[PDB]
């Protein structure tokens, strides 16, 4: 389906094609590139789906702590 | 077509790849001659799959242009300094034709004042130097004044005569054994028949001449030329 | 034959060893 | 050096075949379509019919200039970038001083229609202005050809004359002294003054003098070019700021500074 190493490659891709674009270069000027920012932006969005799974689990310690603390008022 | 061009698109990928690889190992080796500024001229160039097609025994001048979809034919010859551009549409030279120096034969560059015509020259036509061709038909054995303009949609009938430095204007037809002359071009007189053997006898001699003159531009290049300008200081 | 530059020849090692070095953290961690 | 300088140069190797055969791949893919661009063989001197062209030790010829076979130029001359002197059925003579300016043909006749055929001359402190055609004909010196001029066969150009840009010089004619003919066909429109005397004579010193410098870029060798390159990008800005801060003064190198004789003052 739409997996994050899809995303991220298109999205590393069009961050090669945007910064050729930027400058006046031809779109695929130096296509080696475009196959880096592919990989990378592919890391970098499953990297990111992983540290947002980890964050949940983090917040929802903290979570169940602060409600512990706010539930000791009533003791 | 779409997919020919999709393939070019592509090959110009892994061209530029090799190349920077190649760069990449002549830089790892201490070695800069990858740097040097090559004159990248081409006698012949194509625009993707429009490519001229010259007869062998049609002489060019290395230092002429022949760009996109242009047809020379025997014994024609294009000298030096001269540009023929067909790109949005043909350009075909007939056999037996001198294009002089200097000259520019090119079409219209864009079809925004209409559909762009293609230029057709005919057979043992002069074409003299510093002449402007654009999108006109020069009929066989015409004879066409150095420093001439000639414009879209001009027809030069054949043995027809345009002075040197006139301006033909668009769409106009030069008839028969008729010379024209000036800025506009108008009619001053007609054509003698000394003047039409003097035309094809022209056509002979300049045929002649671009044989004599292929023959010392593809005599190999002198190597002592090379070694003084690589050992300079 | 031979690349004299040093410099560059020790900046090319570096480089090796960096891209052989990535490639093996990444390949134990 | 060393061992390990060989390892680098063999891997190098390595890398340049891998690059040249994805080049190759790489023209395959493109259907072997596009034309491979080659070494130059435009020759800026070449003789026909043993011919060979005399030119003199101090002239500048652009390497885009074409000069051909029984051509002869004079000391201090010049011949600029797309020009063309083909004296391949005759004889083309250039006197001293005299500047042929760009994208200029200069040609010859072997016999004319009627009448003696003669070569083409030019003469000392000639000023020919850019895409002029001078063909069969004479020009004498201190004369002046306008840009886009057209001087046919027979046309005699005089000494202190001037042919206005563009004209169209019909064949035989005789600009006299001290006019100045144009228009298409070439007429006379009035006399020259003084001043434009001196305008020629100036114009001629004043080719002379870039004809210097576009001679020496032309003939610098790929290592003067790069040394120069570099030299260039170093001086192109400047923080004279922090260089009073160190109590330093950046000079500008002498080979990226231009004789005063081409300056505009
Ligand atoms: C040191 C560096 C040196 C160089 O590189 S300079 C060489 C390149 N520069 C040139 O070739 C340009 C030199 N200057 C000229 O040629 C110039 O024109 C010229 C030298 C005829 C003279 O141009 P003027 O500015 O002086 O024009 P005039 O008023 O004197 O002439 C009158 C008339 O001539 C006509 N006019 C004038 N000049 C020309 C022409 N040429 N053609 C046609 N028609 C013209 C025009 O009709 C004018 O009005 P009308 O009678 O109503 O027609
Ligand atoms: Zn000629």
């Amino acid at each position: 389906p739409i997996s994050a190493t899809m995303v991220g490659a298109l999205l590393g891709l069009g961050t090669q094609m945007y910064s050729n674009a930027l400058r006046k270069l031809p779109y695929m000027r130096h296509p080696w590139e475009h196959v880096v920012g592919m990989g990378l932006g592919a890391v970098f969005a499953n990297q990111l789906v992983k540290w947002d799974v980890k964050l949940k689990e983090d917040l929802d310690v903290m979570l169940a702590k602060a409600r512990a603390a706010n539930e000791r008022r009533y003791f | 077509g779409t997919l020919g061009r999709a393939f070019y698109s592509v090959g110009f990928w892994i061209r530029e790849t090799g190349q920077a690889l190649d760069r990449l190992g002549c830089r790892l080796q201490g070695k800069n001659y990858f740097r040097e500024q090559l004159s990248r001229h081409r006698t012949l160039m194509n625009v993707f799959d429009k490519a001229p097609i010259v007869d062998k025994e049609a002489f060019v001048a290395p230092s002429a242009s022949v760009i996109g979809d242009v047809h020379i034919g025997r014994g024609s010859s294009i000298w030096y300094g001269c540009v023929l551009r067909g790109d949005v549409n043909t350009v075909s030279v007939g056999s037996g034709t001198n294009i002089q120096d200097n000259s520019l034969v090119h079409v219209a560059k864009s079809n925004l004042s209409g559909k762009v015509h293609p230029t057709i020259i005919g057979d043992n036509v002069t074409i003299g130097h510093s002449a402007v061709l654009h999108g006109c038909t020069v009929e066989d054995e015409t004879f066409i004044g150095m420093g001439a303009t000639l414009l879209d949609g001009v027809v030069v009938e054949k043995h027809g005569m345009v002075a040197a430095g006139a301006l033909v204007r668009q769409n106009t037809r030069i008839p028969s054994g008729e010379v024209w002359g000036g800025n506009p071009a108008r009619f001053l007189r007609k054509l003698t028949d000394e003047e039409i053997a003097f035309i094809s006898q022209s056509a002979t001699n300049y045929s002649n001449l671009a044989q004599a003159h292929a023959a010392e531009n593809a005599k190999p290049l002198n190597v002592i030329e090379f070694e003084k300008v690589l050992r300079k200081k | 034959k031979v690349s004299e530059d040093k410099n560059r020849n020790y900046a090319v090692v570096a480089g090796v060893v960096a891209i052989v070095g990535s490639i093996g953290w990444y390949l134990k961690a | 050096m060393g061992t390990l300088g060989r390892a680098i140069y063999t891997v190098g190797n390595w890398i340049r075949g891998t690059g040249q055969a994805l080049d190759r791949v790489g023209s395959l893919l493109q259907g072997s379509h596009r034309i491979e661009e080659h070494l130059s063989r435009h020759r800026t001197l070449m003789n026909v019919f043993d011919k060979s062209p005399l030119v003199d030790k101090d002239v500048f010829v652009a390497p885009s200039a074409s000069v051909i076979g029984d051509v002869q130029i004079g000391k201090g001359s010049s011949i600029w970038y797309g020009c063309v002197l083909r004296g391949d059925v005759n004889n083309i003579s250039v006197g001293s001083g005299t500047n042929i300016q760009d994208n200029t043909l200069v040609h010859v006749a072997k016999t004319n229609i009627s009448g003696k055929v003669l070569p083409t001359l030019i003469g000392d402190n000639v000023t020919v202005g850019h895409s002029a055609v001078i063909h069969g004909c004479t020009v004498e010196d201190d004369a002046f050809v306008g840009m886009g001029a057209t001087l046919l066969d027979g046309v005699v150009v005089e000494k202190h004359a001037m042919v206005a840009a563009g004209s169209l010089v019909k064949q035989n004619t005789r600009i006299p002294s001290g006019e100045v003919w144009g228009g298409n066909p070439a007429k006379f429109m009035r006399k020259l003054t003084d001043e434009e005397i001196v305008y020629i004579s100036q114009s001629a010193k004043n080719y002379i003098n870039l004809a210097q410098i576009h001679a020496s870029e032309n003939s610098k060798s790929f290592e003067q070019i790069e040394v120069e390159r570099a030299l260039r990008k170093k001086y192109a800005r400047k923080d004279e700021d922090y260089d009073s801060m160190l109590g330093i003064t950046r000079e500008t190198p002498p080979e990226l500074i231009l004789p005063d004789n081409v300056l505009p003052g």
